[PDB]
RNA sequence: AGAGUUAAAUUAUAACUAAGCUGUAAAAAGCCCUAGUUAAAAUAAAAUAACCCACGAAAGUGACUCUAAUAAUCCUGACACACGAUAGCUAGGACCCAAACUGGGAUUAGAUACCCCACUAUGCCUAGCCCUAAACCCAAAUAGUUACAUAACAAAACUA
């Protein structure tokens, strides 16, 4: 509002394909959480409720992170087995 | 150097700027301050539009004043810069050269946490 | 071909024109896309309104005007009324998160109008006023 | 990097107050979950709307606009072919990853030890 | 007679120090299509992929040059009492035994 | 705890332009002194950082600046002393926005509810009260050990 206009959350379209520009914008906003934030501010969410969410999210993230880590570590051993029909 | 005065002055011509800086520093020495140095960070377009003294401002001159002052007086100087119509926006910070840098020895890596659960066999 | 996603700052020498105009001189298409309705207003660079079209203006009624189709129809209409007053290129400003966002944009293109830049200015409070309570107690 | 687990859970030893309250214990399971099937949305809606405008304008005589009819048809054919042929390849190829069956087998070959 | 300690102290595996980034010599004892099972003499074999350049020169019995990363691939995962062994070693296949 | 300050929103209020705007699973009622854009004090609340885990005795505390400042050469200890979320009370001031209550609209067999719209006490500031919470990490304080050793579940078992 007091900032200069058009410098922010702005994407310029290339070779006239708009769908792509918009996609890029939406990716920018998804990445910075602006989208989730917008969506979550439609209604209010009482502090305890928010505390609970943050905690659940962080648990969830820890688990996904670690499972992923174990996948990428175990990934080598998916290769065809040498010892078949031993 | 003890306090740092961040001055954003209305953008003006040479003589009037010089005048504003002079009267400002004088006020500082009257609240009992000892002025170490005067730095000029130039005039720029302000990051956003700043409304002060029934004026909506776009550009501004930037200055730093390092000075020592009795703890009591920061409120006084603050009051003074408040009502000067040539100042776009004043601030007084504990001088960043007083705080000294401790040594990051490095990043101590944190091991995954163990024994959060018992040895139960599900 | 060097193509910057970032717009052309005013103080810059930067030379790009669309029909001979600077990036600053191009008209603005404001689009407010809200959950029950989508509104569009094309305006001069100098902020004189050229054209206005909404899903209500387009003769849909209560729930139907929520949908994407409606939004698109408003887009086309807006662009017609706009090209009448002779605006070839327009910079989109999308305000709000709704069912009609994308649709009203590509309706602006469908309706024979050229979109150069598409900006999102959605109110995001940095915590001002408390929004209304949650549904289903 | 994984978020820190130190000090987070409520335990007899921990000095401070809990940060996480996990709903179910944080122990890596020996299988992964099954991929969530994509929610569908209507297809061809744009071509439909264009054809409907063409009709409203020309008073619903089909001879008047053959292009939008034919293109709406073309599109519905591409949505049928899409529904048929995408099911199988989305159900097999995960790209850089493995089908959840293979992951589960791989994870049973090198399981987690909660016990001992 | 040589005390075990004396042997351990002089062995080439003690001489190496940390096994990260060490040039080593290894020998291929098993093959599945592109997979070379290489014994470099430590504990676990490693397994590398047959390179594109001179692919047919790599045969059971061949000798190759390796860059050792980790002597055993091991990690602890969330909720586990002990680490998990892949029962393998981590290496990069360089070329074959320039001689 | 004081004192000072404000970026993003929001609103009084004008200026253009449009007839609608709002609202839902869907409507109605409401508003058209309305809506979009451009300008804007006050008030209130503090995106991101935070995948951090700090401060405080606890309750609590995460916009910015400065001033003052975080007991004990550190065992336990009250009914004594001093504090203590929200709500609530008294008096004065504020009022953007939210909202018990209430009034309208739907829904329903009914609907003194859930859903929609308006609006109040109240949420804010000053001063005084009130002394309660699933004030729960349902795990007393201070030193310790990992020996013996599985009711079950849970956050492993124990000594003084
Ligand atoms: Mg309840
Ligand atoms: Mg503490
Ligand atoms: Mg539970
Ligand atoms: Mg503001
Ligand atoms: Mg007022
Ligand atoms: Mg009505
Ligand atoms: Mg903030
Ligand atoms: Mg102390
Ligand atoms: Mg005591
Ligand atoms: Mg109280
Ligand atoms: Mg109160
Ligand atoms: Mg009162
Ligand atoms: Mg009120
Ligand atoms: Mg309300
Ligand atoms: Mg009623
Ligand atoms: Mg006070
Ligand atoms: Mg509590
Ligand atoms: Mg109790
Ligand atoms: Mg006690």
């Amino acid at each position: 509002a007091n900032h200069l206009k058009f410098i922010a959350r702005t994407v310029m379209v290339q070779e006239g394909n708009v769908e792509g520009a918009y996609r890029t914008l939406n990716r920018i906003l998804t990445m910075d959480g602006l989208i989730e934030d917008i969506k979550r501010r439609r209604y209010y969410e009482k502090p305890c409720r928010r505390r609970q969410r943050e905690s659940y999210e962080t648990c969830r993230r820890i688990y996904n992170m670690e499972m992923a880590r174990k996948i990428n570590f175990l990934m080598r051993k998916n290769r065809a087995d040498p010892w078949q029909g031993c | 150097p003890r306090y740092e005065l961040a001055l954003i002055l209305k953008a003006m011509q040479r003589p009037e700027t010089a005048a504003a800086l002079k009267r400002t520093l004088e006020a500082l020495m009257d609240r009992g301050a000892v002025v170490r140095n005067l730095e000029n960070l130039g005039e720029r377009m302000l990051p956003y539009k700043i409304s002060a003294h029934n004026q909506r401002h776009s550009r501004g001159g930037y200055f730093l004043v390092d000075f020592y002052a009795p703890a009591t007086t920061v409120e006084s100087m603050m009051e003074h810069l408040s009502r000067d119509i040539d100042v776009i926006r004043p601030n007084i910070v504990k001088h960043p050269l007083t705080q000294e840098v401790k040594e990051c020895e490095g990043i101590v890596p944190v091991p995954l946490e163990e024994k959060l659960y018992s040895t139960k066999k599900r | 071909s060097s193509f910057s996603i970032y717009p052309p700052i005013p103080g810059q020498e930067n030379s790009l024109r669309w029909a001979g105009k600077k990036f600053e001189e191009i008209p603005i298409a404001h689009i407010k896309a809200s959950y029950n309705n989508t509104q569009i207003q094309v305006v001069s660079a100098a902020h004189q309104p050229l054209a206005h079209a909404s899903c209500g203006t387009e003769g849909f009624r209560n729930a139907k005007k929520g949908t994407g189709i409606a939004a698109q129809t408003a887009g086309i209409a807006a662009a017609a009324k706009a090209t009448g007053k002779g605006v070839t290129h327009v910079r989109v400003v999308v305000k709000g998160l709704g069912p009609g966002r994308l649709s009203a944009i590509k309706g602006l293109t469908m309706g024979g109008l050229e979109v150069i830049s598409i900006t999102d200015n959605t109110p995001i409070p940095h915590n001002g006023c408390r929004p209304r309570k949650a549904r289903r107690l | 990097a994984t978020p820190s687990l130190r000090g987070r859970l409520a335990r007899l030893g921990n000095p401070r107050r809990p940060i996480l309250k996990p709903n179910k214990p944080l122990i890596l399971a020996n299988h992964v979950g099954e991929r969530r099937r994509e929610k569908g949305e209507a297809t061809c809606i744009t071509e439909m709307s264009v054809m409907m405008a063409c009709w409203k304008q020309n008073e619903f005589r089909d001879e008047a606009c053959r292009k939008e009819i034919q293109d709406f048809f073309d599109c519905a054919s591409r949505a049928e072919a899409a529904r048929k042929m995408r099911s199988i390849q989305e159900n097999l190829g995960e790209l850089g990853s493995l089908p959840p069956k293979k992951l589960n087998k791989l994870l049973h070959r090198f399981p987690n030890k909660p016990h001992v | 007679v040589e005390s075990f300690a004396s042997m351990l102290r002089h062995s080439p595996l003690t001489q190496m120090g940390p096994a990260k980034n060490k040039l080593v010599i290894g020998q291929i004892f098993h093959i599945v299509e592109d997979d070379l099972y290489i014994d470099f003499g430590g504990k676990f074999h490693c397994v590398c992929k047959r390179p594109e350049v001179d692919g047919e020169k790599y045969q059971k019995g061949t000798r190759v040059r390796l860059r050792l990363l980790d002597l055993e691939l091991t990690s602890r995962f969330l909720g586990a009492t002990t680490d998990t062994t892949i029962l393998e070693a981590d290496a990069v296949l360089l070329g074959l035994q320039e001689s």
